Protein backbone atom coordinates (compact mmCIF):
# COMPACT_ATOMS: atom_id res chain seq x y z
CA UNK A 1 0.00 0.00 0.00
CA UNK A 2 3.12 2.41 0.46
CA UNK A 3 6.58 1.32 -0.75
CA UNK A 4 9.68 3.30 0.25
CA UNK A 5 11.81 5.59 -2.50
CA UNK A 6 14.91 4.19 -2.77
CA UNK A 7 17.97 5.95 -3.80
CA UNK A 8 20.96 3.85 -4.23
CA UNK A 9 24.76 5.68 -3.45
CA UNK A 10 28.24 4.79 -4.15
CA UNK A 11 29.85 3.18 -7.17
CA UNK A 12 27.48 0.39 -9.38
CA UNK A 13 24.84 2.13 -8.34
CA UNK A 14 22.98 2.22 -11.54
CA UNK A 15 23.56 -1.28 -12.41
CA UNK A 16 21.90 -1.71 -9.22
CA UNK A 17 19.59 0.14 -9.89
CA UNK A 18 19.07 -1.59 -13.75
CA UNK A 19 19.34 -4.95 -12.01
CA UNK A 20 16.33 -4.70 -9.37
CA UNK A 21 14.18 -2.88 -11.95
CA UNK A 22 15.41 -5.59 -14.47
CA UNK A 23 14.43 -7.93 -11.93
CA UNK A 24 11.15 -7.61 -10.16
CA UNK A 25 9.06 -5.18 -13.16
CA UNK A 26 6.08 -5.52 -10.74
CA UNK A 27 7.53 -4.23 -7.31
CA UNK A 28 9.73 -0.55 -8.48
CA UNK A 29 8.44 2.27 -10.41
CA UNK A 30 9.59 5.76 -11.85
CA UNK A 31 8.39 9.12 -11.37
CA UNK A 32 7.57 11.66 -13.81
CA UNK A 33 9.48 14.77 -13.73
CA UNK A 34 8.72 18.60 -14.48
CA UNK A 35 9.25 20.25 -17.44
CA UNK A 36 8.22 24.43 -18.23
CA UNK A 37 9.19 23.71 -21.63
CA UNK A 38 5.77 23.61 -23.98
CA UNK A 39 4.76 19.95 -24.55
CA UNK A 40 4.99 18.75 -28.58
CA UNK A 41 2.35 17.02 -30.05
CA UNK A 42 3.55 13.62 -29.45
CA UNK A 43 4.35 14.06 -26.49
CA UNK A 44 2.17 12.75 -23.37
CA UNK A 45 1.74 15.03 -20.50
CA UNK A 46 1.42 12.86 -17.14
CA UNK A 47 3.56 10.54 -19.02
CA UNK A 48 6.60 12.38 -20.41
CA UNK A 49 6.53 15.19 -18.32
CA UNK A 50 3.78 17.27 -15.81
CA UNK A 51 4.07 20.07 -18.23
CA UNK A 52 3.87 23.11 -16.53
CA UNK A 53 2.07 26.27 -18.76
CA UNK A 54 2.86 28.47 -16.06
CA UNK A 55 6.83 28.59 -15.81
CA UNK A 56 6.39 31.58 -13.04
CA UNK A 57 4.40 28.55 -10.53
CA UNK A 58 7.27 26.28 -11.35
CA UNK A 59 9.83 28.73 -10.41
CA UNK A 60 8.04 29.36 -7.35
CA UNK A 61 7.51 25.81 -6.37
CA UNK A 62 11.11 25.31 -6.82
CA UNK A 63 11.82 27.65 -4.06
CA UNK A 64 9.20 26.43 -1.85
CA UNK A 65 11.56 23.41 -1.42
CA UNK A 66 9.03 21.27 -3.59
CA UNK A 67 11.68 19.55 -5.93
CA UNK A 68 14.37 17.41 -4.90
CA UNK A 69 16.55 18.29 -7.95
CA UNK A 70 16.44 20.65 -10.76
CA UNK A 71 18.24 22.24 -13.39
CA UNK A 72 17.62 24.67 -16.73
CA UNK A 73 18.22 23.64 -20.46
CA UNK A 74 17.21 25.87 -23.54
CA UNK A 75 15.68 28.37 -20.83
CA UNK A 76 13.14 25.90 -19.89
CA UNK A 77 13.16 24.42 -15.96
CA UNK A 78 13.21 20.20 -15.12
CA UNK A 79 12.98 19.14 -12.07
CA UNK A 80 11.78 15.77 -10.02
CA UNK A 81 9.16 17.05 -7.61
CA UNK A 82 8.47 15.99 -4.21
CA UNK A 83 5.21 15.30 -5.03
CA UNK A 84 5.75 12.88 -8.20
CA UNK A 85 7.76 10.63 -6.38
CA UNK A 86 5.25 9.93 -3.76
CA UNK A 87 2.69 9.18 -5.96
CA UNK A 88 4.81 6.51 -7.06
CA UNK A 89 4.99 5.34 -3.29
CA UNK A 90 1.19 5.22 -2.82
CA UNK A 91 0.84 2.69 -5.93
CA UNK A 92 3.03 0.00 -3.61
CA UNK A 93 5.83 0.50 -5.90
CA UNK A 94 8.88 1.27 -5.06
CA UNK A 95 10.51 4.29 -6.62
CA UNK A 96 14.47 4.27 -8.13
CA UNK A 97 15.66 7.77 -8.13
CA UNK A 98 19.01 8.91 -9.47
CA UNK A 99 19.29 11.59 -7.28
CA UNK A 100 22.34 13.48 -5.14
CA UNK A 101 22.42 12.78 -1.42
CA UNK A 102 21.27 16.05 -0.52
CA UNK A 103 18.07 15.20 -2.62
CA UNK A 104 18.10 12.50 0.07
CA UNK A 105 18.17 14.69 2.39
CA UNK A 106 14.86 16.64 1.01
CA UNK A 107 12.97 13.29 0.22
CA UNK A 108 13.55 12.94 4.40
CA UNK A 109 12.56 16.31 5.40
CA UNK A 110 9.89 15.89 3.74
CA UNK A 111 9.09 13.06 6.02
CA UNK A 112 8.75 10.63 3.00
CA UNK A 113 10.67 7.81 4.59
CA UNK A 114 12.93 6.58 1.46
CA UNK A 115 15.85 3.48 1.73
CA UNK A 116 19.42 5.96 1.38
CA UNK A 117 21.68 2.89 0.69
CA UNK A 118 25.22 3.83 0.13
CA UNK A 119 27.55 1.47 -1.78
CA UNK A 120 31.18 1.65 0.18
CA UNK A 121 34.52 0.52 -2.06
CA UNK A 122 36.96 -1.24 0.01
CA UNK A 123 40.04 0.63 -1.82
CA UNK A 124 40.56 1.55 -5.37
CA UNK A 125 41.32 -1.94 -6.63
CA UNK A 126 37.79 -2.79 -4.96
CA UNK A 127 36.66 0.18 -7.50
CA UNK A 128 38.59 -1.96 -10.31
CA UNK A 129 36.26 -5.31 -9.09
CA UNK A 130 33.42 -4.56 -8.57
CA UNK A 131 32.71 -1.83 -11.25
CA UNK A 132 32.15 -4.20 -14.69
CA UNK A 133 33.97 -1.82 -16.62
CA UNK A 134 35.66 1.37 -16.16
CA UNK A 135 39.37 2.79 -16.57
CA UNK A 136 41.97 3.38 -13.69
CA UNK A 137 41.15 6.68 -14.80
CA UNK A 138 38.17 6.69 -13.72
CA UNK A 139 38.08 4.61 -11.13
CA UNK A 140 39.88 7.49 -9.03
CA UNK A 141 37.44 9.88 -9.11
CA UNK A 142 34.73 7.65 -8.17
CA UNK A 143 37.15 6.56 -4.80
CA UNK A 144 37.96 9.67 -4.11
CA UNK A 145 33.65 10.51 -4.65
CA UNK A 146 32.78 7.89 -2.54
CA UNK A 147 34.97 8.87 0.44
CA UNK A 148 34.14 12.50 0.83
CA UNK A 149 30.75 11.46 0.15
CA UNK A 150 30.23 9.06 3.41
CA UNK A 151 32.33 11.51 5.51
CA UNK A 152 29.41 13.90 4.52
CA UNK A 153 26.57 12.32 4.63
CA UNK A 154 26.62 9.56 6.88
CA UNK A 155 23.73 9.95 9.18
CA UNK A 156 21.02 10.23 5.87
CA UNK A 157 21.74 6.61 4.76
CA UNK A 158 19.88 3.66 5.71
CA UNK A 159 22.54 1.05 5.27
CA UNK A 160 26.03 0.95 3.83
CA UNK A 161 26.90 -2.42 2.33
CA UNK A 162 30.57 -3.85 0.63
CA UNK A 163 32.16 -6.63 -1.09
CA UNK A 164 34.64 -7.95 -3.01
CA UNK A 165 32.57 -8.77 -5.92
CA UNK A 166 29.28 -6.70 -7.07
CA UNK A 167 27.07 -9.95 -7.01
CA UNK A 168 28.11 -9.84 -2.81
CA UNK A 169 27.24 -5.63 -3.05
CA UNK A 170 23.56 -6.33 -4.99
CA UNK A 171 22.73 -9.14 -2.82
CA UNK A 172 23.16 -7.08 0.40
CA UNK A 173 20.99 -4.26 -1.67
CA UNK A 174 18.72 -6.15 -1.97
CA UNK A 175 18.90 -7.92 1.82
CA UNK A 176 18.61 -3.66 2.98
CA UNK A 177 15.53 -3.31 0.99
CA UNK A 178 14.00 -6.62 2.37
CA UNK A 179 14.66 -5.74 6.02
CA UNK A 180 13.49 -2.40 5.59
CA UNK A 181 10.43 -2.67 3.42
CA UNK A 182 7.94 -4.30 5.86
CA UNK B 1 17.56 8.05 -14.56
CA UNK B 2 15.61 9.61 -16.45
CA UNK B 3 15.88 8.46 -20.07
CA UNK B 4 15.56 12.04 -21.80
CA UNK B 5 18.89 14.00 -22.57
CA UNK B 6 17.00 17.08 -22.28
CA UNK B 7 16.33 16.90 -18.19
CA UNK B 8 19.74 14.86 -18.00
CA UNK B 9 21.88 18.29 -19.22
CA UNK B 10 19.17 20.25 -17.25
CA UNK B 11 20.33 19.04 -14.05
CA UNK B 12 24.04 18.99 -15.34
Amino acid sequence: HYARPIIILGPTKDRANDDLLSEFPDKFGSCVPHTTRPKREYEIDGRDYHFVSSREKMEKDIQAHKFIEAGQYNSHLYGTSVQSVREVAEQGKHCILDVSANAVRRLQAAHLHPIAIFIRPRSLENVLEINKRITEEQARKAFDRATKLEQEFTECFSAIVEGDSFEEIYHKVKRVIEDLSG
Amino acid sequence: RIRRDEYLKAIQ
